[PDB]
């Protein structure tokens, strides 16, 4: 349970319920099944919950890693429809859950902020400047490699 | 501010035989610290010469700064940070414009102390909006040519 949540992979509720249901339910925890907070009975209240956090954490990664991603593909993964999709955005992103802005039409999910000048800008020198300090540091551990003892 | 004393007695600088020991000598006399300072050197040897034993190879020791200029000469900054800039630079402009107009209006004046409390000399908006264009339009050059100029080379 902690290992599929901790490793940023895509993952959809349809699978991640059923498997979960035997473990969790089955756990004996001192000695009894029971342990709660989405295992047992009083554990199902909490389990609902599940759910909507997998829809978060799904749109989540996806949002970080990739820039763009279609609706239709994001879709699948949450285990929605569009219309339900659109509605739940509202919400997540008035909270500052995610950022992410989707359209109707399902062509796209742009997960960056549209394609305006300051950008484009921004990672222009980002990109100058990491270049400048590694080749420096690379000439310092040469120059020992070369000469050395000078039994070479 | 150095003195050199070999330190001879009292009587020697009142006869006066104290130069004609000194001979072979130039001499010269400063005052860090007034009148006693003047008279406890006279007593001594006075300023007797310094000279310096000094060449090009140690004089380019000391030039030095950076080597690490290498790396500056091209680094610039984030863009948000260009813009932070020229942003701050423009807004203090505004402040000292509205001077601006009374100072290129009148300034016949032309005795520092009645020209500061007349048209605003002292705090002169024209020194400091001289200022202001000269830091923006440097700043903005060397930040812009260095963006160019490694985007070539590097790809």
């Amino acid at each position: 349970l902690l290992k599929l949540f901790t490793t940023m992979e895509l993952m959809r509720w349809s699978t991640l319920v059923e498997d979960y249901g035997v473990e969790l339910r089955k756990g004996s925890s001192e000695t009894p099944a029971t342990d709660v907070f989405s295992s047992t009975e009083e554990g199902e209240k909490r389990w609902k919950d599940l759910k909507n956090r997998v829809v978060e954490h799904n749109i989540r990664i996806m949002a970080k890693y990739y820039t763009r991603i279609t609706m239709k593909r994001m879709a699948q993964l949450l285990d929605l429809s569009v219309d339900e999709s659109e509605a739940f955005l509202s919400n997540l992103v008035v909270n500052k859950t995610i950022f992410a802005k989707v359209d109707r039409l399902a062509g796209v999910i742009n997960f960056q902020r549209p394609k305006d000048p300051n950008n484009l800008l921004n990672d222009w020198s980002q990109k100058l400047n990491s270049l400048m300090s590694l080749v420096n540091k690379t000439t310092h551990l040469i120059a020992k490699e070369e000469m050395i003892h000078n039994l070479q | 501010v150095i003195d050199a004393f070999r330190l001879i007695n009292a009587n020697m600088m009142v006869l006066g035989h104290e130069p004609r020991q000194t001979t072979s000598n130039l001499g010269h006399l400063n005052k860090p610290s007034i009148q006693a300072l003047i008279h406890g050197l006279n007593r001594h040897y006075y300023s007797i010469t310094i000279n310096y034993r000094k060449n090009e190879l140690e004089q380019k020791m000391l030039l030095n700064l950076h080597k690490k200029s290498w790396m500056e000469g091209l680094t610039l900054q984030d863009y948000s940070e260009h813009c932070k800039h020229n942003e701050s630079v423009v807004k203090e402009m505004l402040e000292l414009a509205k001077n601006y107009n009374k100072a290129v209006e009148e300034e016949d004046k032309m005795t520092p102390e009645q020209l500061a409390i007349k048209n605003v000399g002292k705090q002169d908006p024209k020194r400091h909006l001289e200022e202001h264009v000269d830091v923006l339009m440097t700043s903005n050059i060397v930040q812009c040519l260095a963006a160019m100029l490694d985007t070539v080379v590097f790809k």
